[PDB]
């Protein structure tokens, strides 16, 4: 399927007529109890989130930063998922090395952004240890994550529909429906989700 | 440019592809970079202890043995994790658990601790807050295979190409008040090195350069260290030592008056290094 994308709030989104995803993967807004120039989701909310009823079968890639490596293991494990790896994408210029200087995190400075990956259930069909956990990539766009995120996650899981949550414009992508604020409007294709869509607004 | 579909076709991982990555030539062209470092290292150097070492098997000895308090505590035990996935005592995390690092900590300290790359993530922040510390921040060792391009835990998604060393801190520290005991920001938290050959157990040293470039503690104990690890500046204590030299007292001495535990610091390297 081409991409499609909903313009919502996750809080608030009734996910159910959404379908099972073989993977799901988040960058939220965490609360890391710093001032910042974008608006957080709180614990709670974060907690709340019904991750749950998006997947019985597959992967959970969760994006986390600060307080959020801990808080991030615990929604991890509250949304029934078993941290299986842990995903860094490091951080280069435009002549492939580290940027060093500055001060970039509370005691170090900081090379790198980190993903943890979840299993729930038992999920079939997925390609194990094609890629490594590194990726080196230039920060290219206003998004937090690396681009190679996308195919790496289609090498382990071909073919299969999969959901982005805290979604950004550049995010969408085909076999992805990508959730956000900052989307243009509501775009689906895939017969069912239309159809539930329908009739639950 | 996908370096990550170039590893799936050609076995180089992404992180073979990072320039200057070493000691030395990351700074090569940043001469004021390289001084803060040169300068740094040389007050490390004028304020360091001769090398200390006590064999002791850390399962069976008391810790509590070991004085004066510690600044910073650097932890290497060998995972029973690594010698049953690839083939002196090995360690399980409720082995590690048990230990009371905790009572040699400094009120105000930092430990540093070898987690892997597996289960060690989730149960290392556990000995964390065991011991009394709060995570704080997490220094990746990145391993190349520019020598060995190819593949290479059966939970397992991911090749794993790195080690985590948590880093956790105990009491309360300000960064821009308490500028007598760390210097914040002069290191970053990766350590790129090619991959060590299977059975090669060490180690980068590159972690004692950030450990002592970061903490202005002159206390420093490194456990699992071993004959070849020994450092000045540092307290090592292993199983496989080949003698010892450590006495408490004379270790002690050396921060005593008319010692400080702290380096101190030149007013030079205050007017270098990354303040707010």
């Amino acid at each position: 399927f081409p991409p499609q994308w909903i313009c919502c709030d996750i809080r608030y989104l009734d996910v159910s007529i959404l379908g099972k995803f073989a993977v799901v993967m988040a960058d939220p807004p965490w609360d890391i109890h710093m001032e910042l120039p974008y608006g957080t989701l709180t614990d709670d909310e974060m907690r709340r989130l019904n991750i749950p009823v998006l997947q019985d079968d597959g992967f959970l890639f969760l994006w986390v930063t600060g307080r959020a490596m801990e808080l991030g293991r615990e929604c991890l494990n509250l949304w029934g998922y078993e941290r299986v790896d842990e995903i860094i994408w490091v951080k280069t210029n435009q002549l492939q090395r580290i940027i060093r200087t500055g001060r970039t995190g509370h005691w170090l400075n900081h090379g790198k952004e980190h993903c943890l990956v979840g299993v729930k259930g038992n999920p079939q069909g997925f390609n194990q240890g094609l890629d490594c956990d590194v990726i080196v990539a230039e920060v290219r766009s206003t998004s937090h994550k690396p681009d190679e995120i996308y195919g790496m996650i289609e090498r382990l899981s071909p073919g299969t529909r999969k959901i982005e949550l805290f979604g950004r414009p550049h995010n969408v992508q085909p076999n992805w429906i990508t959730l956000g604020n900052q989307l243009d409007g509501i775009h689906l294709l895939d017969p069912d989700v239309v159809a539930r869509f329908k009739q639950r607004y | 440019n996908d370096y990550c579909q170039h590893f799936v076709d050609t076995g180089h991982r992404p992180q073979n592809f990072i320039r200057d990555v070493g000691l030395a030539d990351r700074f090569e062209e940043y001469p004021k970079l390289r001084e803060l470092i040169r300068l740094k290292d040389e007050l490390i150097a004028k304020s360091n202890t001769p090398p200390m070492y006590l064999q002791a098997d850390i399962e069976a000895f008391d810790i509590r043995e070991l004085t004066p308090k510690f600044d910073v505590i650097l932890l290497e035990p060998p995972l029973e994790e690594y010698y049953r996935e690839t083939g002196e005592k090995c360690w399980t995390w409720d082995d590690i658990m048990k230990l009371e690092i905790d009572e040699i900590a400094a009120p105000r300290s930092f430990i540093f601790l070898w987690c892997g790359s597996g289960e060690g993530l989730d149960l290392g922040r556990v000995c964390l807050r065991k011991w009394g510390y709060r995570r704080c921040e997490d220094i990746c060792w990145i391993k190349t295979n520019k020598n060995n391009p190819g593949k290479t835990d059966p939970k397992a998604v991911f090749q794993r190409t790195k080690e985590h060393c948590l880093m956790g801190i105990k009491g309360t520290v300000k960064c821009s008040t308490d500028g007598d005991f760390i210097h914040a920001n002069v290191d970053i938290d990766l350590i790129i090195t090619e991959e060590p050959e299977i059975g090669n157990i060490e180690k980068p040293v590159e972690i004692f350069h950030i450990i002592e470039h970061f903490c202005l503690g002159r206390r420093r104990l490194h456990l699992f260290g071993r004959d070849s690890t020994i450092r000045p500046g540092w307290l090592t204590v292993g199983p496989t030592l080949t003698n010892s030299n450590y006495n408490a007292e004379t270790y002690a001495s050396y921060f005593s008056a008319p010692n400080s535990y702290l380096t101190g610091c030149t007013e030079e390297i205050e007017r270098l290094r990354p303040k707010s």
